[PDB]
């Protein structure tokens, strides 16, 4: 009476282990545990989304409005929330676009499932309901598609691609940020029209180097690349035309020492006198074959000796440090050189082509530039991103990664296959999925119905973040899809969507003239991985933890 | 089921900070206003300085926005945006750091009551980002395309708010000559490297056409060499001139004892052969990054050849550009043409420290002055004041743009913003006018430190812009307000553009934030 | 704010020393820290709060009167706002939430004037000339309350006091209740001056049906239990006599320090009998008077209960002093502290007894209450509030108690003004034109004083979770034309405010919301006198306890 028996036969397992079954409203608590961090994502989706401060134990801060990025640093206790972390991590790695959406949907499917489990629907039927809804959802995304790119390189078409992507992360001004990406995409692409070759594009080609100071308007698009290096011997503006040559060596510019106990041995004074001059003549003789080929800059892979440096700057050969593997490989793709570890003569076919190598003050430190010209184009271009706050450089840099990741979406499938944005693609599926529930019989119809109700979060979120009342903006938009028999045949009611700024009522003046669209490849895997996030959380009825 | 407790699963870790509510973003603004209060009275020439002592008991005194926030280890996340804006302006410009922080502070402080109202975050950011585009274009019209009259006036204003402002009559005459030695498109900052000399008075400084570096070591034959050469010749070395291992190894087998005497004499033979090649070319001054042994310096000491060592690579690079020579890491490849020359040489006693002076070159790329002072903070303040002024006259050579100082730029931009807000769109009229009066914080505090009443000043500025078209600003000497063009006070426009862009970027960064997560 | 100052550098004080603008900033954050809990409770859109005493007990409260009294603050600058909330509850009885917000913003908006090198003496002078100019403008814009032939000048007054409460939806039912209650308990004093004693009506903490079905008692309801269970509970028939006694009726000892001493043991029993008999002689004459109902402040011993049970008299013990004065005042009896007269004899006259029509004891959820109705000489009233629990009824008790004070003032002073921030927005347009006339440094003080008055209509929109600038800009547009009305009614664009349930600007006279002007007068002076107290402080001297 004074004390319970405190759960007998509990010594089967350790004291730290705990069980969590579906009963006792614990599945409702797991939905509430998702609801804690899901509401943090409500303020972070859309162009009016708000970034988030995340102070780690080390003190490294990252400011961001994306989900996959913010969830990396937060240490999570609930395992069901970690499914959303790895689900968004999969979204960032594969497609690099549409992660707030994964969280927003996989969280609202669990929200509407709170009503379904409370009604009395078995968990097995819930998975069958969303799977049958998923097959119809992915089918209709291919049907209501409009428009296509059909050209890899164009000035006006890239404005339709990059601009709606970076509009979520650090909107700012539209033109100054979009032109930096569309100019850099055209440099790296192998155009090769009327040849029948397979296109190819690498995410690691376009890379952004962060430099403090300046303003966002002063950002330029560099053909080549840049490091924060210092030439050792001398600096040269290189005002001499008639382009220079490039030779890349991965080994250090020094005498190839013996790997096993390299030690001097001098038996008599005759070897003592010649050993000091032998190293000078040997290093000089190797530079003669290198210098006669007309090379004026050599990129070293490791530490360079002083004696080798004395003969390099004699003939005015520039030295560059790249003490890492990937930093040396990215530079060969610009000039198109084939490195060889030997210290002999570079082959003439393997020598690279760089016209000028300038050294100027951008951020107060010494930097080396490798700008090419219109002739003999190169790939793996960089973008000089100027800004005041280092935290803003980090989020804008990842926005270029999201934009570069969107360019990857054009290579693998047959084409662009753009969709209407601004909630139009979500609100259209609500009517189609609702009609699909009426066609199918059985107790799964409520699962099909709640699956459509979960898609309202995109227009509800954009209306809440835009400072508008969602009770008036949402049903005003339903009138465009509740309508029938209106004059025009060629119907233009599909482009109606929400609006962040402007006219009252809100149905946007089309997403058309506005030139904002969404990618099909993002919506396919996002709805697939979001449904898998809700499937794995709803399919499990018992959870076991340890130590907490 | 495995335990009677059944602990409730917390979402985040234990100890994580709080979350959404009322007052989260307001605390970040109040945190910035707190840091902004410390840098508030340091504005203008009639301001003050801030004394800080960190945990390591290192004394420092300064009136700057980058240096004050650098020593202070700011742990608050939203407050480090200011450290960043300051650092950024210093980097790209080196002057007006504080202004940027006070402007950032007032825009966020002015955004405080709008956030208390039902105004969303994106509406406030759209106002500043649309207004700053017109401020940059308006500053281009305020700035002039001046080319006539051929530096002197720009340096006097950059030295304000710190020590050498009153001594501008002597320091500006030689500071203008520092950048004229540098040619176009190079602008090397390491050539303007200046060192510390604890001891002396700042008035006894002088201009030097070359370098002056500390020896940092007393050699055995240092006094034997002459201190005065009429026609010296400089040659830079890199080989180590002493008896030691040759190339990173030491192993010598000897079988016969007769050859054991010869191998030692060979080492003595080659080391003098290494020194004799330096002697035959007539190099009077010898310099090397690596140490120089007692054997070499005594060989040079007999026949009147000065030598020195224990110098850094940054100092060596300044020696080459001053004398116009080159680096030679081998004694056999020495030729007469690569030797640098100057007018004369004289080692002088400076603060109980010896320095090797070079001066009188026909074409010198280097300006390096010795900073002597009483305390270690006096020589430090003279360095930072010159380092901020030298950047202004440096970039003045890059482009010739001049705007009126004394808070005159903020008032002229604010009047057109009030006209632009009066015309259109209704809703953003409050935001742009709020940005207008918030932009006037620079002349606001500039007169409060002077002891004058702000109401009589600010009422005189607004109603007198018609005849004071653009060059209308404050004057501290006559205790009145007049035209700044007659007073010859000038300031470039690059401080103004980077200040508004950095301040607009700073306030818009955390204005798009309504959260704070702190693990552990 | 940044760091702590030096502790008595060459001053030699045992406590702490601070000076400059740092403490002036701490007073602003101190007034804002205590005002944030009052922000969300303002207006009908505000929500309630609960204060936990760390013992399980909690209480729901909306008004900032008792919230700040319960919140034990140690900073003395915040104590003035704590006492200001208690001060405004005593005199006016309404608007405790508004003076804290108004006083805090006047100090907050004046904080910018401090660092402009405007002295506080000049700032308060600019505030005071704005005050007396505002009081005269309030005296021009107000209106008398006979107002119209229909009443509804009292049905609409109750809605303003009843708003922002749990029973604000039921204010249509309770509006008729409060006006019928205070019109019954009026009195006469000072040769024609009518008074309305607040708290004279009995607010009972009942549980049961709902707040909508709360029956208004046409008479006073005494909250006390019956002594014995064998007594008659219901007494019918007209002209029921009410006896109000206060003397000690239980058997008590002799004088406070005397000792009973007797030699003859024969009379030892007789002195015991007369001590038991002398207390029953008082009960004998009350039965001769024929008092059906008798009420006593002190206890009632079993020696007296047998006579009341036999003669069918309703004896009730454990009455309180303040209640029996209202029973005697309502039923027409007079308070009897002891039975005596100018003559030496001891007797009881029938004139001391009251009169009422019916007395019934009712029980509802373990709450026995004696319902006394039908007082002949003067009417009375009581309100039986019904809800979930006692802690929810405490909010209803404070809601009703504040409603009586507001309806008290509109009858004592017929002048009223509309709500919804009308006068707060009208004074801004009046003071802006006056600020330019005075010329010198007081323009900023009068201007910022006007800007601080707009916080009342702004807080209604912020707590509503709607767009605030559009409503304030539209309210600003109509009030801007009121000063430029160009008289020749067609004097429109006045007496308008915010309508939060619909989000439009409509006429407050037709909407049915008003407030007396005297509440605006005392709230402005008490808010400014509190602002004068905080602005004039320069340096703090906190002495630690010994
Ligand atoms: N200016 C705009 N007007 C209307 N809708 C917009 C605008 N900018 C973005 N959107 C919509 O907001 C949505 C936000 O997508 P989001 O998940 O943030 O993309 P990302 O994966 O890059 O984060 C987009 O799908 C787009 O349709
Ligand atoms: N001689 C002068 N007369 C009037 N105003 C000046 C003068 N020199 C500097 N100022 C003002 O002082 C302000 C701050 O400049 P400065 O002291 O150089 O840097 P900081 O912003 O770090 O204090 C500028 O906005 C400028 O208008
Ligand atoms: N129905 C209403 N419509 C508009 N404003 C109202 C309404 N009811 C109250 N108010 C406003 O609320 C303010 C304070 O209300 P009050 O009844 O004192 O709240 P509390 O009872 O919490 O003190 C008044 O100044 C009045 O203008
Ligand atoms: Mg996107
Ligand atoms: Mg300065
Ligand atoms: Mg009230």
């Amino acid at each position: 009476s004074l004390r319970l028996p405190q759960n007998p036969n509990a010594g089967l397992f350790k004291q730290g282990y705990n069980s969590y079954s579906n009963a006792d409203g614990q599945i409702i608590k797991s939905i509430a545990a998702i609801r804690e961090l899901h509401q943090m994502c409500l303020t972070s989706m859309g162009p009016c989304g708000r970034n988030k401060i995340i102070v780690n134990h080390l003190g490294k801060i990252i400011i961001t409005n994306d989900a996959a990025t913010m969830l990396r640093e937060l240490d999570i206790v609930h395992p069901a929330v970690k499914v959303l972390v790895m689900a968004t991590e999969q979204q960032k790695i594969d497609m690099g676009d549409g992660t707030n959406l994964v969280m927003i949907l996989a969280g609202e499917l669990l929200n509407v499932s709170e009503k379904l489990i409370s009604m009395g629907l078995s968990a097995v039927e819930i998975i069958q309901g969303y799977n049958m809804a998923r097959k119809f959802t992915l089918k209709e995304l291919d049907e209501m598609v409009v428009g296509e790119i059909t050209d890899k390189n164009d000035k006006n078409e890239l404005l339709k691609m990059i601009k709606p992507v970076i509009s979520s992360k650090k909107y700012g001004s539209e033109d100054i940020l979009s032109e930096l990406v569309s100019e850099a995409v055209s440099h790296v692409l192998p155009v090769a029209q009327q040849a029948g070759e397979i296109p190819y594009f690498n995410v690691d080609s376009i890379r952004v180097v962060k430099i403090m100071g300046g303003s966002l308007s002063n950002s330029t698009v560099i053909k080549g690349m840049v490091f924060n290096r210092e030439p050792e011997g001398h600096v040269k503006s290189l005002s001499e035309d008639k382009k220079h040559k490039v030779a890349v060596f991965t080994c250090p510019l020094d005498i190839a020492n013996t790997e096993t106990k390299g030690t001097v041995l001098l038996h008599n004074a005759q070897e003592m006198l010649d050993f000091s001059k032998g190293e000078e003549k040997q290093i000089d003789a190797m530079m003669k074959e290198i210098a006669d080929m007309g090379v004026e800059c050599i990129v070293a892979g490791a530490g360079v000796g002083e004696l080798a440096l004395h003969y390099l700057n004699r003939y005015g050969i520039l030295v560059l440090k790249v003490p890492s593997k990937f930093e040396l490989r990215r530079l060969c793709r610009v000039c198109g050189a084939t490195p060889l570890p030997r210290l002999g003569a570079p082959t003439p076919e393997e020598l690279g082509l760089v016209e000028t190598v300038k050294t100027m003050e951008i951020g107060g430190d010494r930097v080396t530039v490798f700008k090419q010209e219109q002739g003999e184009i190169s790939r793996t271009s960089t973008i000089i991103l100027r800004g005041a706050t280092q935290n803003n450089l980090d989020d804008i840099e990842r926005a270029i990664d999201d934009g570069v990741a969107a360019v990857k979406g054009l290579m693998k499938p047959s084409g662009g296959k753009l969709l209407p944005g601004a909630g139009a693609t979500e609100i259209e599926l609500i009517s189609r999925i609702t009609k699909y529930g009426e066609r199918t019989p059985g107790l799964l119809q409520l699962a099909i119905k709640q699956f459509a109700v979960a898609f309202e979060v995109v227009p509800r979120t954009l209306a809440e973040t835009a400072g508008l009342d969602v009770n008036e903006v949402l049903p005003n938009l339903y009138a465009a899809h509740n309508v029938t028999e209106p004059g025009a045949v060629k119907t233009d009611h599909l482009y109606k969507g929400v609006d962040i700024d402007g006219e009252s009522d809100e149905g946007v003046k089309d997403i058309r003239e506005e030139n904002i669209y969404d990618m099909l490849a993002t919506k396919k895997f996002a709805i697939n991985v979001a449904t898998e996030a809700a499937t794995t959380v709803l399919s499990i009825d018992q959870i076991i933890m340890a130590k907490k | 089921n495995f335990g009677s407790q059944t602990p409730t699963i917390v979402v985040l870790k234990e100890g994580t900070d709080a979350s959404q509510g009322k007052g989260q973003i307001i605390s970040n603004i109040n945190a910035c206003v707190a840091v902004q209060e410390a840098l508030k009275p340091t504005l203008g020439p009639l301001g003050s300085d801030i004394l800080i002592v960190t945990s390591n008991q290192k004394t420092t005194i300064s009136n700057d926005g980058a240096t004050i926030l650098k020593l202070l280890d700011v742990v608050h996340p939203a407050a480090k945006t200011l450290v960043d804006i300051s650092r950024a302006q210093d980097a790209e410009v080196g002057d007006g750091t504080t202004s940027v922080t006070i402007l950032a502070g007032e825009l966020m402080k002015e955004a405080k009551p709008f956030l208390e109202e039902g105004i969303s975050s994106h509406l406030i950011m759209k106002g500043y980002r649309k207004a700053v585009s017109l401020a940059v274009e308006k500053i281009n019209e305020l700035a002039v395309d001046i080319t006539s009259e051929k530096l002197e006036r720009c340096a006097r204003t950059a030295m304000s708010s710190k020590l050498i402002h009153n001594n501008a009559d002597f320091f500006v005459k030689m500071c203008v000559d520092a950048v004229l030695s540098l040619d176009r498109n190079d602008l090397d900052d390491k050539l303007i490297g200046i060192k510390k000399i604890p001891g002396g008075a700042m008035e006894e400084s002088l201009f030097i056409n070359g370098v002056a570096f500390k020896k940092t070591f007393s050699y055995a034959g240092f006094e034997q060499q002459p201190k005065k050469f009429n026609n010296p010749k400089i040659l830079s070395l890199n080989v180590e001139l002493e008896l030691k291992a040759e190339k990173d190894n030491a192993e010598v087998r000897v079988e016969h004892v007769e050859d054991y005497q010869a191998i030692v004499d060979a080492e003595w033979q080659l080391i003098f052969e290494k020194l004799r090649q330096v002697e035959e070319t007539g190099a009077n001054i010898v310099l090397s990054k690596l140490p120089i042994g007692d054997l070499a310096t005594q060989f040079f000491a007999d026949r009147n050849i000065f030598c020195a060592g224990r110098v850094s690579a940054d100092d060596m690079n300044r020696v080459i550009q001053a004398v116009g020579g080159s680096i030679q890491s081998t004694t056999s490849d020495i030729k007469p043409e690569h030797l640098g020359t100057c007018a004369l040489f004289e080692e002088m006693q400076i603060g109980s420290e010896r320095y090797n002076l070079f001066q009188g070159c026909p074409q010198a790329k280097t300006c390096t002055l010795l900073l002597r002072g009483g305390a270690e903070q006096v020589i430090a303040e003279v360095e930072r004041s010159l380092h901020d002024a030298i950047m202004i006259v440096k970039r003045a050579l890059q482009n010739k743009l001049i705007v009126a100082g004394g808070g005159a730029t903020e008032m002229e931009v604010s009047k057109c913003l009030r006209d632009y807000s009066k015309t259109i769109a209704g809703k953003q009229q409050m935001i742009i006018n709020a940005f207008a009066k918030a932009l006037e914080v620079i002349p606001r505090q500039l007169c409060e430190n002077a002891g004058f009443d702000a109401i009589e000043i600010l009422n005189k500025l607004r109603l007198a812009h018609s005849k004071g078209e653009k060059w209308y600003g404050v004057v501290f000497e006559t205790e009145n307000i007049g035209d700044n063009f007659a007073k010859f006070v000038w300031e470039p426009a690059l401080v103004k553009i980077n200040a508004l862009n950095s301040a607009t970027e700073a306030t818009n960064l955390i204005l798009s934030v309504d959260e704070t997560i702190t693990n552990k | 704010q940044l760091f702590n100052n030096s502790r008595s550098d060459t001053l030699f004080l045992g406590g702490e020393k601070i000076s400059g603008d740092d403490i002036r900033n701490q007073n602003v954050l101190a007034t804002m820290a205590v005002a944030n809990v009052v922000k969300s409770s303002l207006g009908p859109v505000g929500l309630d709060k609960m204060l936990v005493d760390d013992i399980g007990d909690f209480t729901v409260t909306n008004d900032g009167a008792t919230i700040l009294s319960l919140l034990d603050v140690q900073h003395p600058a915040g104590k003035i706002l704590v006492e200001l909330a208690q001060q405004q509850d005593r005199e006016i009885g309404d608007g405790t939430t508004s003076v804290v917000i108004i006083a805090s913003e006047l100090l907050k908006r004046a904080n910018e004037l401090v660092k402009n090198k405007i002295h506080p003496t000049t700032i308060i002078t600019g505030f005071r000339v704005a005050l007396r100019e505002a009081i005269r403008f309030i005296n021009e814009v107000l209106s008398t309350s006979v107002d119209t032939l229909g009443k509804e000048t009292l049905i609409n007054i109750a809605k303003t006091s009843m708003s922002s409460k749990i029973i604000g939806a039921d204010s249509d039912f309770f509006s008729n209740m409060v006006v019928d209650a205070l019109l019954a308990v009026k009195t006469q004093n000072s040769k024609g001056e009518i008074k309305y004693p607040v708290k004279a009506v009995n607010v009972l903490k009942a549980h049961g049906k709902s707040a909508t079905e709360s029956l208004l008692v046409p008479g006073y309801a005494l909250n006390c239990t019956v002594a014995s269970q064998a007594m008659p509970k219901r007494i019918a028939g007209g002209n029921v006599k009410i006896a109000c006694l206060d003397l000690n009726l239980q058997k008590a000892r002799m004088a406070m320090g005397v000792q009973i001493n007797i030699d003859d043991p024969e009379q030892l029993e007789q002195i015991r009998k007369r001590e038991a008999g002398i207390v029953l002689e008082r009960v004998k004459k009350i039965i001769d008077a024929g008092a059906q109902v008798v009420l006593t402040t002190k206890g009632i011993d079993d020696l007296c209960l047998k006579e009341f049970v036999e003669a069918k008299i309703m004896g009730v013990r454990r009455c309180k002093k303040e209640d029996l004065r209202r029973i005697a005042r309502a039923t027409g009896a007079t308070l009897v502290s002891s039975m005596s007269n100018l003559e030496g004899e001891e007797t009881f006259e029938s004139s001391y007894l009251g009169l009422c029509d019916e007395v019934v004891q009712a029980k509802f959820s373990d709450d026995e209450c004696i319902l006394i109705k039908g007082t002949s000489k003067h009417s009375s009233s009581s309100i039986i509030l019904r809800g979930a629990n006692d802690y929810s009824l405490d909010e209803m008790e404070r809601s009703l108690h504040d409603s009586l004070s507001v309806v008290k003032r509109t009858l004592e002073s017929g002048n009223v003004v509309p709500g919804g921030g009308c006068v707060e927005a009208a004074l801004n347009i009046y003071l802006d034109n006056f600020a330019t006339t005075v010329g010198s440094r007081e323009q900023l003080a009068i201007a910022e004083f006007a800007a601080a008055l707009l916080i009342i209509p702004k807080t209604l929109a912020v707590n509503a979770a709607k767009d605030s600038s559009e409503l304030v800009a539209k309210l600003r547009s109509y009030h801007a034309a009121s000063q430029m009305a160009k008289p020749e009614k067609r004097r429109s664009y006045r007496n308008y405010g915010l309508d939060l349930i619909r989000g439009k600007i409509v006429d407050e006279i037709h909407a049915g919301v008003l407030e007396p002007t005297i509440s605006k007068v005392k709230s402005l002076k008490s808010a400014l006198e509190a602002c004068v107290a905080i602005l004039r402080i320069d340096t703090m001297i906190t002495v630690d306890p010994e």
